[PDB]
């Protein structure tokens, strides 16, 4: 079945596109005079298609095959209790990474009410699926019959600015990944107008997926070069205190200083010199004395 | 590459859309020559096997030689040798003077006023439109949108949706009753309709001081001039009854022009208020001549003289630019 | 930057074309309109000056130039309000709406200095709101209502009937010293001769149109045709005014 | 930086006044992190350089990189023998020649920045007044809620004319669409003519002909070697006919798109504001206008 | 000096310190100056170009707009597509001319060659001409499970 | 940094350790 | 001092002395910039000198 | 690791344990026939720094005999010298020799010291991979057979096994998929 | 006049070898549009030739 | 904006007892023209 | 006791900003700008000299083109007939679009069915032969429901192609 | 420009000998009785011949 | 030293408000401790007259 | 009311154009260079809270 009906891309047919279908889209959107397409027709050809599998997932359903029945709750599981143990480790990864990208926003936000529903997926009658529907019956009439479904609870999110969607692809890779020191994170910081913490740490994600892209292997040890500063504090924060973890806010000190107190360290900075450019921003000028460099590399035993 | 391209599924029409850095789909080859291409190879290989063998066997981490932290000194694609990144690069194309001092040129004009921006266009403050579920229900042109089907379209083709059969009858509903329902429906609204740019007393319109529009002024204003222009009332005076599809028959003849090109320009002129064509400029100026000499008779001298645009002349319009809504609102009767 | 040039000032790009003595001469005349926002902050006054809906730098169109609206508006107009301005205070019609002090200063001999300026002041105040430059069609609301009075059984002699009868109207303003209205008196619409210093207000009517008589309306521009027609300019001079009349504004006092 | 950050400013603004269009947040914030990367390129081509500075006959010379960080101290003996105060009067007076030359190239080679910046946005503002909807009441006219008032009838002093137009220009062809690329492939067109013709061919094999291919044959770049190994095309941008980001937003959610509106809004009047600050500051230069203000009605009675 | 007026005597001591040249400043009686001095060589940078050291990926423009892609052959395809739909709607007769008002069978007829057959008959076949070799207990076994 | 002419960075310049991983 | 701060706060009782020469020294003010700049010249000429 | 007359020639910077003291140099070879790197004598003191982790300059000083490609005690034997490549970040710490610039000669041309990078530092570095086949430095690689030492990286891979080019076949799953998705909280979802 | 370089060529030492066309910005009204491609095609081929 | 918000209403000034004649002025125009006939474009001292 | 004891305290924020002065916790914010005064040496902090940043409008620029020359204005450039029906950008909103589309306007707009005259409509026609609306193809007519002739269907539709 | 209005007019001229003298026959059409009794008398047989003709 | 605005005051009474190489030592020491403040979105600079 | 202040350098038209003096912007020497994280060194005694009105 799922050969079938899932893989077999030419057994998947489209809406057919008649002439007046095509020159409207070749005028909409190719040519998108009219910008915007936001509503509900039968066109565009792309949702469908992923929505064509969609609707032959939701068709599916478990059982026998003494009738038109596609296939057993048995058989099911063991397909995948075959191709699971058939996993390559990294094919785990874009599994494992499937099972966060879509399956725990659904799981998060779930409540008695679709008890019941969730039975309905796997067609796996359990305890009672008529007595409680009746359950869900009341709720239902006092809930918006969109939003309580599992598949609209998370149609919105916040900074729409910058989407995952399209940061998959790593800008400006093609030349901080020649040579990756002449590209200390201030050069692209500025290409995310986001909080600092949060542009250095999208950053990571920036290069992991970039290496992945290539093939080649990450830097497991570019977010501690990266959140030096970060480590370097946690490290003593963790050799001062009894507790095993990351600094949350409490453990942080209570220390009020005044409202001047760095002007030594801005006529410092303010008046820095460095003869060329990566003197600059070099990752290291964190490092001062033996007390730093000790706890800095004390990661890498090597 | 000879043969023709085609879709494997049936039907497939739209292209598929490939983003930019989508490592997919560069081609940047800036330093990748053949040397760093093996080089590149070298490091791909020794990572993942499985994945050159054209059967890959099920592809794992064994133990790594240098150290557990081997990571370091493998990680990373190769590297270009570091004065080529330096010198090997071409000189930057000259920059003239002119290509700045066009573009400065080509800057400033966009720095202009237009004129829909201070005081929005009601065609575009009711012209929101969310994929929402809640905000097509309350169709919010219903207003403005059953005036301009009512008096700009036939009485047999217009669509008129009645008020009363809207959800919140199609008005703000009062405050404090329907749970922020409402509330932010003309919060919305207005959050679409608010101005921005400097308008004529010379502030935003979100100014703490400059107040326009203070007791409708701006909106007594425009009741008391009339979106309208002395060159259009003189003409439609002349063609009085008749249609222009017959008139304009009379002006143009076989092989003078296309009275498409002609009766175009005098329906986005007659109403929906612009510049007359320059085509319709000179058809206006044999078919206006005697009307203008009568008009402009017994003028003073100083006076400006109306005439089409092509001894001071200036045309009869005072509005130096109308929005194609209000004019035809106005002219609607005409 | 509007709000801090002069009164009067154009706001532009300078083209060098001035000299050092070209700037230094206008700094002056930008120092001395200074003394505007002193006087005018001594000399305000309850009324005022009405401000015109068209922009007037160039001349009403066919009618006026410019030049013949300095004077009404910026000098006669303005001392038609100095007046007013001065008497009303220490009067009992101090601080009160024009169609208040009109009425109560209306008709009796000593107060027959605001009845002077203020029905003025409403009178060239209405003149700058009855011309629109360019001239509008009357809309068809009152171009029924016209056909029906003033057309006695004639092939549409709407306005046409309008147009003559304020040319004897304004003749008939002997003194060429008032004004001339089309005031709708309630029952019906007829243009009445306005003396100097009383309104159609003053005589509890609707105005619609009004129309200067005043030679101040046409005394650099219009006599011109006069000394080479030897008949009447005044003639002309109405003619010329409908081709800039504001029937869109009487249909609002018509309801 | 900064003044990037202005002309960056207006043109997210215009790209939404003069079309109601929203550039997509992270393209705004490339075009300042792609200028900032310039300036990053620029600055370490130059610690390779160096400068040198005099301050008594030649007893004082400082070698410095341009960006100030002083390399070398050239002292005389002599100058050894002066007071401390007179050594500090002397270094830090050569010091200054040394940045005094490292200002003036600073300041060309940052004319070279901004220059190829401009034609960075060539693209986009020269593609928001290649649109037949372009239309700009004058910069004098009073706005009205009906619509633009009168010119304020350039107030007609003259007489002969003197002051009577108003300069209504066009800038761009009525009958012909002509993009720029339509131009750039006639150039690329009109080279072909003199390659083939024998007049270039005895150009072409002129020691002149060969450095101009040098620079300008960017098809015959060896594969590898850096820079665009084809025929480069500029873009054609028609903003109100390609759509930018915004059809996206309408699509997920409205208050990100209202959100991203008063941005680019905001953004529009901070520029016209900032283009009153400079009449505000030019008309009082002028002599024309006053430190106070006298005209009270034009921002009162409006 | 209202900035580097301190660090100065660090800057220098730091930056290799005082090294003394005999006669530096010297001028010879006959005119010359011994000790012939260190040369400024700083000069406006010419290689230079960030916007031609990144562009658009694939079509290579020394841009910033970040404009999407439709991917090669699959916008040609589309295209060519396009103008065989455009042939059908607006030049019915082949008289060429723009027909403003298209037939109701040349409105919804589809394109000649919309549905590929090629594929089928110079690809889909090619492969099933090798299929019908696949050993019988597979090719049932194939045509069993699908 | 002996002669506390260099820009320092403490530990109180530092912000939160995300979680990425 | 007073006038290169970039927002200068004038009150009523300000007069700027510039007076150098009485002392016999050339007027150190450090604002002749101000008064040198043409602004100053053109709107009041000579005043500078 | 800039490349000249096809010899791999790097910029670095050798720095003592207490980053002290610390000396430039400007161009130095990579040479893995090298068992470890050696220094100049000359440097032993110029950067020796005291330190309460290590009192003596250094954790381990000793002169030992060593002279390979230098045309008893004979050279100095010091550690541990963190050692600052340009290029890679990481810093390699070795233990080199300290020679006169006689025993080991160095000062051959008109003032090059002729440094040359042992086997001992880039087995800790990004130069690692210079020595995997393909890379720059392969060829002086020891091995002797004359040819195994100039074929390409395909004639090696297409002997160990790469058949075909990264995911050409379809059974391999194209690698840039790998990550499909990025899981910030804060940019998505919220926290 | 021919830009005289020597080191690089025999170009020139002073002589005309080409009547120059007049600033294409200044000349006859082309569209601002394509002013920018003009211009950068104009001096481009009367700097190479 | 509070910085802003501060000069608008009592720096730049307003419709309080502020006229121009009544702010300490050392130039008027009597004074300020005295000043051309003296000082306004002339080279040296002893011609002044 | 305890609530009280609760209401009754202070916030370290609160405490910080009372005191006027920065809590140590957040002086973090503050690293990201200390880092630009460190990197801005040399060219990043040398503005464009001669360039203001702010440009006045130096022109009166308008290229709004007639509707007719606005038809096939970008005919090669793009997909033929531009403006087909965008009444944003177009002056004349139906101008230029073939027959099905714009019957398909007056088809969605579609003022239902009322009492007729006994000069019916072509609608009252199609609808008795099953043709109810795309399918006068060939016809000229574009709005079904008016009573008018032929030419008077076609003269007013004229200037729309 | 002279070049190119022998050249274009004749070709731009064409489309207006076809384009002016198309609804310049329409209106012919609607004033004539022929028509314009058709309509009047019974439409639907007015709307017969015109779609199946 | 207000919440937010911090303020500076000339005091020198006494030599009528005159900069000796003492004060302006530590003005554009304590001017800039001021500027380059955190919180400081104003320094007032008058004297303590 | 205030953004005239992001261009207070402006109003010397020789400086604006000259630009010796580094300070150019309200809050630094540039306005907008650290617009997303600087501001937050005000304790957040009023916070924003849940303001999202889908």
């Amino acid at each position: 079945w799922y050969l079938q009906n899932v893989l077999s891309v030419e057994l998947m047919k489209l809406p057919g596109r008649t002439n007046a279908e095509k020159i409207a889209i070749y005028r909409g959107r190719k040519r998108p005079a009219t910008w915007d397409k936001s509503k509900e027709g039968l066109m565009d050809d792309e949702v469908l298609l992923k929505q064509i599998v969609k609707e032959r997932w939701r068709t599916l359903e478990f059982g026998d095959r003494d009738a038109g029945y596609p296939c057993t709750f048995s058989d099911y599981i063991q397909f995948l209790n075959e191709w699971f143990k058939s996993l390559d480790e990294e094919g785990l990864q874009r599994l494992r990474e499937h099972f966060d990208r879509k399956i725990r926003p659904l799981l998060a936000v779930m409540t008695h009410v679709d008890l019941m529903w969730l039975e309905a997926l796997t067609q796996n009658s359990v305890q009672n699926k008529e007595q409680l529907e009746r359950r869900i019956g009341f709720q239902t009439s006092l809930g918006t019959p969109e939003f309580f479904d599992m598949s609209k609870r998370l149609r919105y999110e916040i900074n729409e600015d910058y989407k995952v969607r399209d940061e998959l692809g790593p800008e400006l890779f093609a030349l901080w990944s020649k040579a990756p020191e002449r590209w200390p994170p201030e050069r692209l910081a500025k290409m995310y107008g986001l909080d600092f913490t949060l542009v250095r740490k999208i950053l990571v994600w920036h290069h992991f997926k970039a290496c992945y892209d290539a093939c080649v292997e990450p830097d497991w040890t570019l977010p501690k070069r990266l959140f030096a500063l970060e480590w370097i504090r946690d490290v003593r924060a963790r050799k001062q205190g009894l507790f095993y973890g990351k600094l949350r806010f409490a453990e942080q000190k209570i220390t009020f200083y005044s409202d001047k107190f760095l002007f030594r360290d801005l006529v410092n900075r303010r008046e820095a010199s460095y003869a060329n450019v990566w003197e600059m921003d070099d990752p290291y000028r964190f490092l001062q004395t033996e007390q730093d460099y000790e706890d800095y590399w004390g990661d890498n035993y090597d | 590459k000879r043969e023709q391209w085609a879709s494997l599924i049936q039907g497939k029409y739209t292209p598929k859309v490939k983003k930019y850095g989508y490592a997919q789909h560069t081609t940047q080859d800036d330093f990748q020559t053949k040397e760093y291409k093996d080089r590149l190879l070298a490091r791909q290989y020794f990572h993942s096997p499985q994945a050159f063998s054209v059967i890959p066997e099920r592809h794992e981490r064994s133990v790594k030689f240098m150290g557990k932290w081997e990571h370091q000194r493998v990680c990373g694609l190769p590297t270009a040798d570091r004065d080529e990144l330096e010198k090997g690069w071409g000189e930057a194309e000259e920059i003239s003077d002119a290509a700045v001092g066009a573009i400065e040129q080509a800057l400033r004009d966009i720095s202009g006023r237009r004129p829909g921006n201070f005081v929005k266009s009601p065609t575009e403050t009711q012209s929101l439109r969310l994929n929402e579920s809640w905000w097509t229900p309350l169709e919010f042109g219903w207003e403005e949108h059953n005036r301009e089907q009512m008096a700009f379209l036939d009485s047999s083709e217009r669509s008129i949706v009645e008020g009363a059969r809207l959800p919140f009858g199609g008005k703000r509903p009062p405050f404090g009753t329907t749970y922020g329902m409402g509330e932010r429906i003309s919060e919305i609204a207005a959050d679409y309709a608010k101005g921005f740019g400097l308008g004529p007393h010379g502030h935003s319109p979100q100014h703490d001081t400059a107040h326009f529009n203070t007791l409708e002024a701006e909106q007594q204003r425009v009741k008391v001039l009339g979106l309208g222009n002395a060159l259009v009332r003189l003409f439609h005076e002349k063609l009085g009854n008749q249609d222009i599809q017959a008139w304009s028959l009379q002006q143009c003849g076989e092989s003078d022009a296309n009275v498409r090109q002609l009766l175009l320009s005098v329906e986005e002129w007659r109403t929906k208020g612009r510049a007359p064509s320059l085509l319709l400029r000179k058809v206006l100026q044999r078919y206006l001549k005697e009307e203008l000499d009568a008009f402009n008779s017994g003028l003073p001298a100083h006076v400006p003289r109306l005439a089409v645009p092509c001894g001071s002349s200036s045309a009869g319009c005072i509005w130096v630019d109308v929005d194609r809504n209000a004019f035809a609102l106005e002219h609607a009767s005409q | 930057f509007c709000e801090y040039v002069p009164k009067g000032a154009p706001t532009q790009v300078s083209l060098s074309v001035e000299t050092p003595y070209g700037v230094t001469r206008a700094f002056r005349m930008t120092e001395m309109a200074a003394a505007a926002a002193d006087a005018e902050r001594d000399a305000k006054g309850f009324f005022y000056l009405p401000r015109m809906d068209y922009d007037v730098g160039q001349g009403v169109a066919p009618l006026m130039s410019r030049k013949q609206f300095d004077v009404q508006y910026n000098v006669f107009h303005k001392a038609a309000v100095d007046r007013l301005n001065a008497h009303t205070l220490g009067s009992e019609l101090e601080g009160h709406n024009l169609n208040v002090v009109i009425r109560n200063s209306s008709f009796d001999a000593s107060h027959a200095v605001i009845h002077a300026a203020a029905s003025e002041h409403f009178n060239y105040c209405f003149w700058y709101r009855s011309l629109r430059p360019w001239g509008t069609a009357v809309p068809a609301r009152l171009k029924e209502e016209l056909q029906l009075q003033y057309s006695q059984n004639g092939t549409l002699d709407a306005v046409k009937e309008v147009q003559r009868l304020f040319t004897v109207a304004a003749l008939s303003q002997q003194s060429a010293g008032g004004w001339v209205y089309l005031v709708w008196t309630g029952k019906a619409f007829d243009v009445i001769p306005f003396d100097h210093g009383t309104c159609p207000i003053g005589s509890d009517l609707i105005p619609l149109l009004a129309l200067n008589t005043h030679e101040s309306a046409r005394c650099y521009d219009y006599p011109l045709a006069a000394e080479d027609e030897e008949g009447d300019e005044v003639e002309r001079f109405v003619r010329n005014f409908f081709k800039t009349c504001n029937w869109r504004l009487v249909e609002h006092y018509f309801l | 930086m900064e003044v990037y950050r202005r002309i960056a400013e207006r043109v997210r603004g215009a790209l939404w006044a003069h079309h109601r269009r929203l550039m997509p947040e992270r393209q705004f914030h490339r075009i300042l992190a792609y200028v900032y990367n310039n300036k990053y390129e620029y600055q370490i081509r130059f610690d390779r350089m160096s400068v040198v500075g005099r301050a008594w006959a030649g007893r004082v010379e400082v070698m410095t990189t341009p960006g100030g960080f002083l390399k070398r101290v050239r002292v005389h003996p002599a100058v050894e023998d002066l007071s401390p105060a007179q050594q500090h009067k002397l270094v830090l007076a050569a010091y200054a020649d040394a940045c005094q030359q490292g200002r003036a190239l600073m300041e060309q080679a940052e004319l070279k920045v901004y220059k190829q910046f401009l034609q960075d946005l060539k693209p986009i503002i020269l593609g928001i007044r290649d649109n037949p909807e372009f239309y700009t009441v004058p910069e004098d006219s009073v706005e009205t809620i009906g619509g633009v008032l009168r010119r304020d009838q350039a107030p007609l002093d003259g007489g002969a004319a003197a002051n009577a137009a108003g300069a209504v220009h066009r800038t761009i062809p009525m009958a012909r669409a002509h993009q720029p690329v339509d131009e750039v492939r006639r150039r690329h067109a009109w080279e072909d003519q003199w390659l083939a013709s024998k007049q270039g061919q005895r150009w072409a094999h002129s020691l002149r002909g060969k450095e101009y291919f040098t620079r300008h044959g960017p098809q015959y770049r060896p594969r590898g070697a850096p820079g665009a190994k084809t025929r480069t095309l500029p873009f054609e941008l028609l903003a109100p006919y390609t759509p930018m980001d915004e059809g996206r937003l309408l699509r997920t959610n409205w208050v990100a798109y209202m959100d991203s509106k008063h941005v680019a809004e905001s953004l529009w009047t901070r520029a016209k504001v900032a283009d009153r600050e400079k009449q505000l500051r030019q008309l009082q230069e002028r002599g024309q206008a006053w430190h106070r203000p006298i005209n009270e009605d034009a921002v009162q009675r409006w | 000096h209202a900035s580097k007026a301190d660090r100065l005597a660090g800057m220098i001591e730091d930056a290799g310190g005082f090294e003394v040249v005999a006669h530096l400043g010297e001028v010879d009686k006959e005119g010359n100056a011994k000790v012939p001095p260190l040369h400024g060589d700083a000069h406006v940078p010419t290689n230079v170009n960030f916007y031609e050291m990144a562009r658009h990926p694939w079509e290579d423009t020394p841009s910033s707009t970040r404009r999407d892609g439709f991917t090669a052959g699959s916008k040609e395809y589309f295209e060519q597509q396009y103008k065989k739909a455009e042939k059908a709607v607006y030049d019915e007769a082949g008289r060429g001319q723009r027909n403003y008002w298209p037939s109701k069978a040349a409105v919804d007829g589809v394109t000649g060659e919309e549905s590929n057959a090629l594929l089928e008959e110079r690809f889909f076949a090619k492969l099933r001409d090798a299929e019908r070799g696949v050993e019988s207990w597979a090719r049932q076994l194939r045509k069993k499970a699908v | 940094y002996a002669r506390g002419q260099h820009p320092s960075y403490d530990m109180v310049y530092a912000g939160p350790m995300p979680e990425i991983f | 001092l007073a006038l290169a701060a970039k927002y200068a706060g004038l009150q009523d009782a300000s007069e700027f002395i510039v007076d150098g020469p009485n002392v016999g020294l050339t007027p150190y003010s450090g604002m002749t910039r101000l008064l040198a700049r043409p602004e100053t010249s053109l709107k009041y000429p000579g005043l500078a000198e | 690791f800039r490349m000249k007359l096809g010899s791999m020639y790097v910029d670095y910077k050798i720095v003592s344990r207490n980053h002290r003291r610390s000396i430039r140099v400007e161009d130095a070879l990579v040479d893995p026939l090298l068992p470890t790197t050696v220094v100049p004598l000359h440097w032993l003191e110029q950067l020796r720094c005291p330190s309460t982790r290590l009192l003596t300059g250094y954790h381990t000083e000793e002169a030992v005999y060593a002279k390979p490609n230098y045309g008893h005690a004979n050279a100095i034997r010091a550690g541990p010298v963190v050692l600052y490549i340009t290029g890679q970040s990481i810093p390699v710490v070795l233990n080199p020799l300290f020679v006169q610039p006689d025993e080991w000669g160095l000062t051959q041309s008109n003032g090059e010291w002729d440094l040359r990078i042992g086997m001992d530092a880039i087995e800790q570095c990004s130069l690692y991979a210079e020595l995997r086949p393909g890379g720059l430095l392969y060829s002086k690689l020891p091995h002797a057979s004359l040819t195994e030492a100039m074929e390409p990286v395909q004639d090696t891979l297409k002997r160990y096994g790469m058949r075909c080019a990264l995911a050409e076949s379809p059974l391999v799953p194209r690698p840039w998929t790998r990550m499909r998705y990025m899981f910030i909280d804060e940019l998505q979802r919220g926290q | 006049v021919d830009n005289a370089r020597r080191a690089d060529g025999t170009e020139g030492t002073g002589q005309y070898t080409q009547v120059r066309l007049l600033p294409p910005e200044i000349g006859p009204f082309q569209y601002e549009n394509t002013l920018i491609e003009s211009i950068e095609t104009a001096e481009r081929f009367r700097r190479y030739g | 904006w509070q910085l802003g918000h501060l000069l608008e209403k009592c720096f730049q000034m307003k419709d309080r007892w502020h006229t121009s004649a009544m702010e300490r002025c050392a130039m008027t125009p009597i004074r300020a023209r005295w000043v051309e006939d003296a000082f306004a474009d002339q080279s040296s001292i002893e011609e002044i | 006791g305890v609530f009280e004891a609760v209401k009754a305290l202070r916030s370290v924020s609160e405490i910080a900003a009372s005191r006027g002065k920065v809590p140590h916790s957040l002086v973090y914010n503050i690293y990201p700008y200390l880092e630009e005064m460190r990197r801005r040496k040399g060219m990043m902090a040398m503005h464009p000299p001669g360039k203001d940043g702010i440009f006045m409008p130096n022109r009166v620029v308008d290229n709004r083109m007639p509707d007719h020359l606005k038809k096939g204005y970008y005919d090669d450039v793009y997909w033929k007939d531009f403006f087909a029906g965008s009444k944003e950008q177009l002056n004349e909103p139906k101008m230029g679009l073939r027959g099905d589309e714009l019957r398909a306007q007056l088809e969605e707009s579609q003022g239902r069915t009322a009492k007729r005259s006994n000069r019916r409509t072509l609608d009252d026609v199609l609808r008795r032969l099953g043709k109810t609306s795309r399918d006068l193809g060939a016809l000229q007519v574009v709005n079904p429901r008016l009573d008018a002739k032929l030419p008077t269907h076609m003269k007013r539709n004229y200037l729309l192609h | 420009l002279l070049q190119e209005y022998s050249a274009t007019m004749p070709s731009a001229q064409a489309e207006a000998q076809i384009a002016n003298f198309g609804l310049a026959r329409a209106l012919e059409s609607e004033a004539s009785t022929a028509i314009e009794q058709d309509f009047r008398r019974n439409a639907e047989r007015y709307w017969r011949n015109v779609l199946e003709g | 030293n207000g919440r937010f605005s911090n303020t500076i005051f000339i005091n020198d009474p006494k030599r009528h408000q005159t900069l000796s190489a003492t004060l302006a030592k530590e003005l554009n020491r304590e001017v800039d401790r001021a500027t380059n403040g955190l919180y400081s979105k104003l320094t007032v600079l008058t004297s303590a007259q | 009311t205030g953004t005239s202040l992001y261009f207070r350098d402006t109003r010397d038209s020789a400086e604006a154009v000259a630009h010796a003096a580094d300070s150019k912007g309200l809050k630094g020497m540039d306005n907008g260079v650290d617009l997303y994280n600087e501001y937050k060194i005000v304790p957040d005694l009023y916070p924003e809270g849940f303001q999202w009105k889908h």
